[PDB]
């Protein structure tokens, strides 16, 4: 039903330290009486645009920027309008992954790049190539490790190789990511897949492995190398392997490009707190205490805020963070980015498991990169609107639903026809 | 089937609120105005 009023509740992602960002939800409790919660569902970027279409779910909504573009689409998240003393506070290129049709709709909070994980023990100069790891492994295997163990179920920690030697999602083209020219299943695709799917042939990975199985593998020091994000720092430094966080290796000669994701914390556009949740980004979770709180559950990486990221500066594993940033492409932010990352999953995955070729899987991949239908229905817009804030907007937003929906208009004009007769 | 759920959200929703939100929309759709026509004839 309705969003609580007087109250903030916050949605982040399980791996992206949510115990420190509570911290900073009871200093704002403390500071104005006001109960913070922050909440961690799975599948979190799926349950959003489900529960917020009819006007539930949480005051603020913690993602990459990359699944805002269709949340605004939409119509779930409210117009971001912080002052110029504010926008000057974070760099300008976080501010970009979350303007959308020319409006801000979320405020940056740190941008998360792939970098390689290793362990120096067991590998005191990890490669600079993906061609020398078949014999790596070979050579670790033969005393019972493996040289590299990463997640495979998602498209985001296979990209890279992926993308390397000339795979894309969309073209930019005059300030327009191009909807028309994918390139999934072009050339630079296909060998970097191919790359992936041989090294499971030949044994040196498993198509099953995943996030837990990779972490706990690394963390235990069964594996010498791993691909992961800042987030995943912490539980390495609480399993004492002396690990390094270097540049991710080359394939075919060209440095992996992985996709840059900038986590950003939007606003539901049926909050009746949006004064608080800007109140509560701007002024306590945007600054060095902020930071600082969540930084030291889960690192969050490059932070967007300049005076924090100043002294985050001379963290050798936060340059190689931005050396592979720098190197990979930022992340589109459009709406069908939703169905990209579904079409390439599904490609991955029927290339791994050995279910179809590399070249079939990334042509039903090319073809699928189109978003069908997961917009909200006509009815749930009206429950969603009627859910919102009371405003000449809102109310204007319900009339031209109705006018466009006769059985709801009957339905609408039936009902407070009723109403007003009780009033007589 | 959840579209009847979501018309019985709809529905409780308008019979239990009278917030003037909606007082403005009642307004704006004409419906006084039909009412007091049921009122004579
Ligand atoms: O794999 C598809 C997935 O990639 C990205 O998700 C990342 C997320 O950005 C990171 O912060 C971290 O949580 O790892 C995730 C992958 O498991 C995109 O952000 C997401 O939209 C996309 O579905
Ligand atoms: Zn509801
Ligand atoms: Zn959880």
């Amino acid at each position: 039903m309705k969003i609580e009023e007087g109250k903030l509740v916050i949605w982040i992602n399980g791996d992206k330290g949510y115990n420190g960002l509570a911290e900073v939800g009871k200093k704002f409790e403390k500071d104005t009486g006001i109960k913070v919660t922050v909440e961690h569902p799975d599948k979190l970027e799926e349950k959003f645009p489900q529960v917020a279409a009819t006007g539930d779910g949480p005051d603020i909504i913690f993602w990459a920027h990359d699944r805002f573009g269709g949340y605004a689409q939409s119509g779930l998240l409210a117009e971001i309008t912080p002052a110029a003393a504010f926008q000057d506070k974070l760099y300008p290129f976080t501010w970009d992954a979350v303007r959308y049709n020319g409006k801000l709709i979320a405020y940056p909070i740190a941008v998360e790049a792939l970098s390689l994980i290793y362990n120096k023990d067991l590998l005191p100069n990890p490669p600079k190539t993906w061609e020398e790891i078949p014999a790596l492994d070979k050579e670790l295997k033969a005393k019972g490790k493996s040289a590299l163990m990463f997640n495979l179920q998602e498209p985001y920690f296979t990209w890279p190789l992926i993308a390397a030697d000339g795979g894309y999602a969309f073209k930019y083209e005059n300030g327009k990511y191009d909807i028309k020219d994918v390139g999934v299943d072009n050339a630079g695709a296909k060998a970097g897949l191919t790359f992936l799917v041989d090294l499971i042939k030949n044994k040196h990975m498993n198509a099953d492995t995943d996030y837990s199985i990779a972490e706990a593998a690394f963390n235990k020091g069964e594996t010498a190398m791993t691909i992961n994000g800042p987030w995943a720092w912490s539980n390495i430094d609480t399993s004492a392997v002396n690990y390094g966080v270097t540049v991710l290796p080359t394939f075919k000669g060209q440095p992996s490009k992985p996709f840059v994701g900038v986590l950003s914390a939007g606003i539901n556009a049926a909050s009746p707190n949006k004064e608080l949740a800007k109140e509560f980004l701007e002024n306590y979770l945007l600054t060095d205490e902020g930071l600082e709180a969540v930084n030291k559950d889960k690192p969050l990486g490059a932070v967007a805020l300049k005076s924090y990221e100043e002294e985050l500066a001379k963290d050798p594993r936060i340059a190689a963070t931005m050396e592979n940033a720098q190197k990979g492409e930022i992340m589109p932010n459009i709406p069908q980015m939703s169905a990209f990352w579904y079409a390439v999953r599904t490609a991955v995955i029927n290339a791994a498991s050995g279910r179809q070729t590399v070249d079939a899987a990334l042509a039903a991949a090319q073809t699928n990169a189109a978003a069908m239908s997961i917009s909200p229905s006509a009815l749930q817009d009206l429950l969603r609107t009627l859910k919102s804030p009371s405003s000449p907007q809102q109310q204007q937003q319900v009339l031209n639903i109705l006018k466009s929906n006769p059985q709801l208009m009957a339905a609408f004009i039936k009902q407070r026809t009723a109403k007003y007769v009780a009033n007589q | 089937s959840d579209e009847r759920a979501l018309l019985d959200q709809l529905h409780t929703l308008l019979s239990n609120t009278d917030a003037t939100g909606l007082e403005e929309i009642d307004r704006a759709l004409g419906i006084p105005e039909l009412v007091n026509q049921g009122q004579a004839l």
